[PDB]
């Protein structure tokens, strides 16, 4: 039982209504109480910021706030939470030995294919497909008027003959007279044999519209090293990475860009990212690889960066810091850390990894399928057609 | 490991949703048209001209006579020529040789419970090491069977390893990724694709109550923050398999092979079932 | 299965199986009973699911490649770890 | 070598290092060999 705020948005009573929280650090910290019995009594940080020395618009003081703040200003006395080890926090407070290690990561929305209806004409121009019908019927013309007026093909087995060449059906089983309809009609093959063998070679190409446009080559890949409108890259305000950002005198490029967007909580940025208002979310590899793992519509495509461990933060001087320690390495060194990561972060529902090539899917080829079934449309009014014919 | 190929992989190239719409629903809707289509020369031979022409190998067929149904045909057999486009496109991508694992983890059976395997499982480590103490205080029984397989170095396992005398290494994470990125060919390899168990870290150790211990702490802590720790790890612990056309044998496509099988089988069965529906 | 049907020369089944394995069109006159219509047709997808995957890789192994060949600088393994 | 750092950290550049259709004139050859065949075939 977690008593905490109520209302996530600022500006808003924050009533301290009892939740109740479970999860890998709530189990870590049963643990700890079972092995050196104390009593704990959970309560959620009064703002959702995880604590960074901000310099409050009172002047000439900085002051810890977030769980950092609750902690040293005596409301708290040991953060048990997923708190990143950096320099900043050390100097105020102790951490305990690493429960789990991580590092910061680039989340960002995987783009699901559309396959539109003209796939398979798209590798070639509707202008090529244009001139290659005018051309099947004017060889196939040509060939029956090369055969008729011929010293030494009807209309119907010369347009048979041309168009299943060129589909390799053998629906004509009629082959030209006449000397020079052969040499016209073997390289009418080859020609279409080499526009078969062209269109081939980029139909599965065409047919799966994915470029590697987004995917992100860690930090140093320029989208995120060159500030642009469009790109709007964040993290959670207030916490570990802003103040890793910060400290950067070198990328303190990318900084003037992280202050201008940045969210609340995780949980915000997570969804701004899914609704397509995110390009990118830096945060803990664990997070990250977690919400991928359960929320599928997402990749974490950045390379792993700022290799740290989450600790168990106490007090400058608390007696249990030698015992905590211990009890985390303990944990670890035996089969614990492990089902912990197997009960709350190894399991998954889908993870779309595989480097093979895709799968063709039913909706990636549906417009082959409604072709075919077009074609069954036209021929049922075609046999009024051929009827119609056959009257006259 | 040699690797291993799947009886499925000459199958995945569509998804089974895709290979039964195409094989039975629309096949044969296309079958029916076609013979409305002629009628408008058995329901068979269209099938069989269909199913000849979905990958065009010469066989022998019967053409339909009716303008319509050739013109039906045609349209099947654009769409026959795409099928064979998308499914040999990437074919060769798809029959590739896969490496599996020998083991899925430490807590396999293979390790705690090596005597029954017809083959012995041959796995060591260095002892005097803060594995060999792990190992001894979680897997008594695996430290005892292990004892035996024991290793002088880290260089005598790895030719242990390369040789063949010793099936499996445990030892410390950080120095096996460095051998496992500087090895040649990449014959060797960490399972689970750098799978961690104890996850401890490498410390400086410190006399109790040292004085240095804070200093060297925030030292530290700002040496990772900085990003100095990433470029000391890509000079030193970097190595080359991390960066990172065969021939075909029996093993490598043999879903084919047993594809064929069960059509043996199946036409053997059609053969009684038809000699009995005959007789009777 | 066509010689015994209840109601196809070797030749002719032999000319069958070799112009379906590689198309060519010498084996001329379908299986004439059932029991043969089905076993020859998947025949001829296992022919064509064999020379799908003979020739995916043909050229690759027409003309080989020089993996060793393409040094990559002072950063090459070879290089590198000598 | 700090050189070369710099100029990578500086100088570097995204198009350095770095699905198409087909339109009439990629299938120029094609259709010329067949106006030649055309041609040879009026002349035979
Ligand atoms: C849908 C897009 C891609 C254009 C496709 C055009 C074809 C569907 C049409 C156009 C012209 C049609 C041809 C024009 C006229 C001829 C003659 C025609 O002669 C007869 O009617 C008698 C046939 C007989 O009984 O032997 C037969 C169809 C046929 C081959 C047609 C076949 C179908 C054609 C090629
Ligand atoms: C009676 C006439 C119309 C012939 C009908 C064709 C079907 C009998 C064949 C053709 C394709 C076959 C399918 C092709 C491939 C799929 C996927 C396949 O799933 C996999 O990808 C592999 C799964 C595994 O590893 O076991 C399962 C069979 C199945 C449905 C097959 C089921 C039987 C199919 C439909
Ligand atoms: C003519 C029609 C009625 C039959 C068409 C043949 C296929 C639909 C059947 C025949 C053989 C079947 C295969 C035979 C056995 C294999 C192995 C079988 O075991 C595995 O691959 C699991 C993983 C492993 O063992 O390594 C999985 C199905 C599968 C691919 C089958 C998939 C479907 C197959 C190809
Ligand atoms: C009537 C049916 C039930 C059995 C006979 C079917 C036949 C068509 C044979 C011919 C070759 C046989 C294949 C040849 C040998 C292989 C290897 C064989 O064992 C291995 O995979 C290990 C590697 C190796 O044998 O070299 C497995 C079956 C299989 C696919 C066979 C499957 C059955 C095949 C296809
Ligand atoms: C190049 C490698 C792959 C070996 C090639 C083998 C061919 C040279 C042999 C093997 C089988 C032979 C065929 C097998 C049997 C047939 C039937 C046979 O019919 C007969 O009149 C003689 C037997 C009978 O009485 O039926 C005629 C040859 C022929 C086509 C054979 C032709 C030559 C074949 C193809
Ligand atoms: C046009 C006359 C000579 C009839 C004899 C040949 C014909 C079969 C046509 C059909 C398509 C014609 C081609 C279609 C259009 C191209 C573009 C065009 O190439 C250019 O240099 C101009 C730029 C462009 O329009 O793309 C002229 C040639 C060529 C290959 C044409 C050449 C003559 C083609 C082959
Ligand atoms: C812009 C666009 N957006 C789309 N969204 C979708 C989806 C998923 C539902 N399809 N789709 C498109 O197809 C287009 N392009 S189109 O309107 O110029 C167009 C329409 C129809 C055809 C033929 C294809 C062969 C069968 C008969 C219809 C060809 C081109
Ligand atoms: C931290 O753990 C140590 C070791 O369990 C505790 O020290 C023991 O305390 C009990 C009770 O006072 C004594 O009987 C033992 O003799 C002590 N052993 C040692 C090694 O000193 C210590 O009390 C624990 N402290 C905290 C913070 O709970
Ligand atoms: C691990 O430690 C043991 C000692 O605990 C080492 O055993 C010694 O080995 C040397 C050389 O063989 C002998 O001279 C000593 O008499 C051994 N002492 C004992 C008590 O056995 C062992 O060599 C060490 N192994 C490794 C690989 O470090
Ligand atoms: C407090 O929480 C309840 C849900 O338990 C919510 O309905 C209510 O609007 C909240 N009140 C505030 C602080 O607005
Ligand atoms: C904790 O354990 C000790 C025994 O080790 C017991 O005497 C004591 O009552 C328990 N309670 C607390 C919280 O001290
Ligand atoms: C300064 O901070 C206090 C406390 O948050 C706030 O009430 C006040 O409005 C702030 N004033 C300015 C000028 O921002
Ligand atoms: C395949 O594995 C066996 C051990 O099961 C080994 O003896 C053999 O050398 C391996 N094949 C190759 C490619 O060396
Ligand atoms: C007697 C038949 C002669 C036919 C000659 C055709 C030549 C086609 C050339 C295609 C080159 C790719
Ligand atoms: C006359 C009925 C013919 C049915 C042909 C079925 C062929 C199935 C082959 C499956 C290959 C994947
Ligand atoms: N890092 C290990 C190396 C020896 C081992 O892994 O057994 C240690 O100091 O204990
Ligand atoms: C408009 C005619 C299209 C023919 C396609 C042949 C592959
Ligand atoms: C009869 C011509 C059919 C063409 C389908 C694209």
């Amino acid at each position: 039982i977690c008593t905490g705020p109520n209302d996530t948005s600022p500006g808003s009573p924050r009533h301290t209504v009892p939740q109740c929280c479970y999860g890998f650090c709530i189990d870590l910290l049963i643990k700890l109480a079972r092995t050196m019995n104390f009593t704990y009594e959970v309560h959620l940080v009064a703002d959702g910021k995880f604590g960074t020395q901000e310099r409050v618009n009172n002047s000439n003081k900085k002051e810890w706030n977030g769980m950092m703040g609750e902690l040293l200003s005596g409301q708290a006395d040991m953060i048990v939470a997923p708190l990143t080890i950096n320099n900043e926090r050390a100097q105020y407070i102790e951490f305990s030995k690493p429960f789990k290690y991580q590092g910061l990561t680039i989340l960002v929305k995987k783009e699901i294919p559309r396959s539109t209806l003209d796939s398979f004409m798209q590798p070639f121009q509707s202008t090529l497909w244009l001139l290659v019908g005018l051309s099947v019927h004017v060889v196939a013309v040509m060939l029956y008027l090369l055969d008729r007026f011929s010293p030494f093909l009807t209309l119907s087995s010369a347009m048979w003959f041309s168009w299943g060449v060129l589909l390799n059906s053998g629906i004509g089983e009629g082959a030209p007279r006449s000397f020079s309809a052969r040499i016209l009609g073997m390289v009418w093959a080859g020609f279409a044999m080499i526009i078969v063998a062209s269109y081939t070679a980029n139909l599965a190409a065409f047919l799966v519209l994915d470029r590697p446009e987004e995917r992100i080559t860690g930090i140093n890949d320029p989208r995120l090293r060159n500030p642009s409108d469009k790109f709007i890259y964040a993290t959670v305000k207030q916490s570990s990475v802003d103040i890793y950002f910060r400290r950067q005198v070198e990328l303190s490029t990318m900084y003037r860009h992280m202050e201008k967007h940045n969210y609340e909580s995780a949980a915000e940025a997570i969804q701004a990212v899914r609704d397509n208002k995110l390009h990118a979310f830096i945060w803990d590899s664990a997070v990250l690889e977690f919400e991928a793992s359960q929320k599928c519509d997402l990749v974490t495509t950045g390379e792993l960066f700022f290799r740290s461990g989450f600790g168990i933060g106490m007090r400058k001087d608390s007696p249990w810091k030698q015992n905590v320690s211990l009890s985390i390495l303990k944990s670890h060194e035996n089969g614990f850390m492990e089902d912990l990561d197997k009960t709350w972060v190894r399991y998954q529902e889908c993870d779309s990894r595989s480097n093979a090539p895709a799968t063709l899917t039913f909706e990636n080829m549906a417009g082959v399928f409604m072709l075919v079934a077009g074609g069954i449309v036209a021929g049922i009014f075609l046999i009024f057609i051929e009827i119609a014919y056959k009257r006259h | 490991s040699n690797g291993t190929v799947s009886p499925s992989a000459f199958l995945e190239p569509f998804s089974a949703s895709v290979w039964v719409m195409m094989f039975v629903m629309l096949l044969i809707v296309s079958a029916i048209a076609v013979f409305v289509f002629e009628y408008f020369f058995t329901i068979g031979k269209a099938i069989w001209l269909l199913w000849g022409l979905v990958f065009n190998n010469s066989v022998p067929v019967q053409n339909p006579k009716g303008t319509t149904s050739k013109i039906m045909v045609s349209v099947w057999a654009f769409f026959a020529v795409i099928f064979l486009a998308s499914y040999t496109a990437n074919l060769a991508a798809f029959i590739q040789e896969e490496f599996v694992d020998q083991v899925t983890g430490l807590s396999d059976k293979k390790f705690q419970r090596p005597h029954d395997y017809s083959p012995p499982f041959r796995f060591g480590t260095v002892p005097n090491g803060s594995t060999e103490r792990n190992i001894r205080n979680n897997y008594p029984y695996m430290h005892q069977y292990m004892t035996r397989f024991n290793q002088r170095g880290v260089e005598d396992a790895l030719v242990s390893l390369k040789t063949g005398k010793l099936d499996a290494f445990i030892y410390d994470a950080a120095v096996l990724n460095y051998k496992a990125g500087r090895d040649e060919g990449c014959k060797l390899v960490t399972i689970g694709s750098g799978y961690i168990f104890a996850t401890t870290g490498y410390g400086i150790a410190l006399q109790k109550g040292s004085p240095w211990k804070r200093q060297i702490d925030l030292a530290l802590l700002q040496f990772v923050g900085d990003g100095e720790m990433e470029e000391l790890e890509t000079l030193w612990l970097t190595g080359i398999c991390h960066n990172e056309s065969s021939q075909l044998d029996i093993d490598n496509m043999a879903g084919v092979f047993y594809m064929l099988a069960a059509a043996m089988a199946l036409s053997l069965i059609t053969f009684i079932w038809e000699h009995l529906f005959y007789w009777k």
